[PDB]
């Protein structure tokens, strides 16, 4: 029932300084640990530091003293993570993670890009098919072609699509990100019905779809 | 409060509580539990139980008003945990009064 | 501090096997905790004090040991059980976690299926021109992909990725696009993907004309 929402992806210049947060939705306990962890490079797992968050009580991992500072505002149910002077190696997710006894919760995590570069959205193109036409079913996609930061994700027709998706992970070429979903349907929905993935980039704030018409 | 002998400070030992959550939850905040204990005078009592029972009580009182009037709030899994640690501590000030 | 090191390291398992993984510490600890992440999501607790299922855990998993070393088990490896897993210790300060154990299930091989798309004319109308080829729903991962263009060879401009081994079928699938100047495009005919898979001795070949 208790379920722990944290802030959106950030984008930061080296040297800058950013604040993270993760609250407690729908949370009953009194005494519950929050733990906070960082992965790099989708792979390792390293502590950061904790508070209880009711009154008081805050421990670091050594390495990140002077790195991050954590601190709780408890009349809004919030947990808050300063990273200070950010440099590459502070690119990574960054999880809220709740504790009590049995109990426990992952936030879904918070990207952090450190980099010079600026914002730039995606171009999004329809991948349809024009002659090799059908048999069985049929594949179509999107490609998601020259923006930065991560992450973008997909969707197809919001959801209502998602039996025989595959989104492919990212990956940087020349500064900027690409990554591509495909999507199989029945010959017959195609081109008949109307399908549209839906592209969300948050860093720029572009929510674009695009529909897939026939060649 | 004249009525009390307040022991000599010594190490807060380590409780085990049979979860991890716990005793992580005691060697974290176990800075914020005394290191000293309150008692009634030895020649008072007949046993040890006795004498553990009221040092507990009275130590956990005065360390209670103490750091209220300092912004501390002491949960009910606090006092808990005092009340274990606190036992241990009494009963090794029971040993220093016996030789 | 306390160094936990997980092995193996990589591991494959067919279904309904017995599977083992093994965490051990530099130092005592009083309990272990156990960690699955699947592709794209967080870490979810598996297993909390050395042997207890957190909620949701499949009884098909257990845990143990003590001291330095501990194990994960899985009575009955199944499809949806192919993740990473971590242990994770609260000994003391700092708390740390192993390097994981990445676990992957084996299955009958399968060929993919191929589709190549031309250019959207929204690109093109905006300078670019990617041919991209989708390879989907393969066994086992071991792919490669060439491209063609009215014969010749192109080995640059070329973005590859996969993803991992999926949760239902157990398949891998991999997407290739080949990036090219709208001039450059302009003037060839002939675009070919052309991928080759344990499932066929020849190659697997998707192409389009231009017209």
């Amino acid at each position: 029932e208790v379920q722990l929402q944290q802030s959106g992806p950030e984008l930061v210049k080296p040297g800058s300084s950013v604040k993270i947060s993760c609250k407690a939705s729908r949370n009953t306990f009194t005494d519950y640990n929050l733990d906070w962890v960082k992965q790099s490079h989708g792979k390792t797992l390293e502590w950061i530091g904790n508070v209880y968050p009711n009154n008081g009580v805050t421990g670091y991992n050594q390495k990140f003293r002077g790195k991050a500072t954590l601190t709780v505002d408890k009349s809004s149910s919030t947990a808050y993570m300063e990273l200070h002077s950010l440099t590459s190696e502070d690119s990574a997710v960054y999880y809220c993670a709740l504790y009590y006894y049995d109990v426990s919760y992952w936030g879904q995590g918070t990207l952090v890009t450190v980099s010079s570069a600026k914002t730039t959205p995606p171009s999004v193109y329809p991948l349809a098919p024009g002659s090799a036409a059908q048999t069985n079913s049929v594949t179509l996609g999107c490609l998601v072609k020259g923006y930065f930061p991560e992450p973008v994700t997909v969707t197809w027709n919001s959801g209502s699509l998602s039996s025989g998706v595959h989104t492919f992970p990212a990956v940087l070429q020349s500064d900027l990100y690409t990554l591509s979903s495909s999507v199989t349907v029945p010959s017959s929905t195609w081109p008949s019905q109307s399908v549209t993935c839906n592209v969300a980039h948050p860093a720029s704030s572009t929510a674009v779809d695009k529909k897939i018409a026939p060649a | 409060l004249g009525v009390y002998v307040l022991g000599s400070a010594m190490s807060r030992p380590i409780i085990h509580f049979g979860s991890d959550y716990e005793d992580r939850y005691y060697r974290e905040n176990m800075h914020r539990y005394p290191n000293q204990v309150y008692y009634r005078p030895m020649d008072e009592y007949s046993n040890q139980n006795n004498f553990v029972h009221d040092c507990v009580n009275i130590t956990i009182k005065q360390h209670t008003v103490t750091t209220t009037t300092k912004g501390e709030n002491f949960t009910e899994t606090d006092v808990k945990m005092m009340e274990r640690v606190v036992e241990q501590m009494c009963i090794t000030q029971y040993e220093r009064e016996s030789q | 501090q306390i160094v936990l090191t997980q092995s193996p390291a990589i591991m494959s398992a067919s279904p309904g096997e017995k599977v083992t993984m093994t965490c051990s510490a530099s130092s005592s600890v009083s309990y272990m905790h156990w960690y699955q992440q699947k592709s794209g999501t967080s870490p979810k607790r598996w297993i909390y004090d050395t042997s207890k299922l957190a909620s949701g855990v499949p009884a098909r998993f257990s845990g143990s040991g003590s001291g330095t070393s501990y194990s994960l088990t899985i009575s009955s490896m199944e499809a949806e059980d192919a993740a990473t897993y971590f242990c994770h210790q609260w000994r003391s300060n700092p708390y740390t976690f192993g390097g994981g154990t990445k676990l992957e299930i084996k299955r009958a091989d399968a060929a993919p299926t191929v589709s190549i798309f031309p250019p959207s004319s929204e690109q093109l109308t905006g300078g670019g021109a990617s041919v991209v080829c989708f390879l989907n729903n393969f066994y086992p991962k071991d792919i490669n992909v060439k491209w063609k263009i009215d014969g010749s060879e192109r080995q640059n401009g070329v973005l590859n990725s996969w993803t991992d081994q999926d949760s239902k079928d157990s398949t891998y699938s991999m997407s290739s696009t080949l990036t090219l100047t709208k001039d450059e495009y302009e003037r060839h005919n002939s675009y070919t993907c052309e991928a080759t898979h344990k499932t066929s001795t020849s190659p697997i070949v998707k192409s389009f004309n231009r017209n």
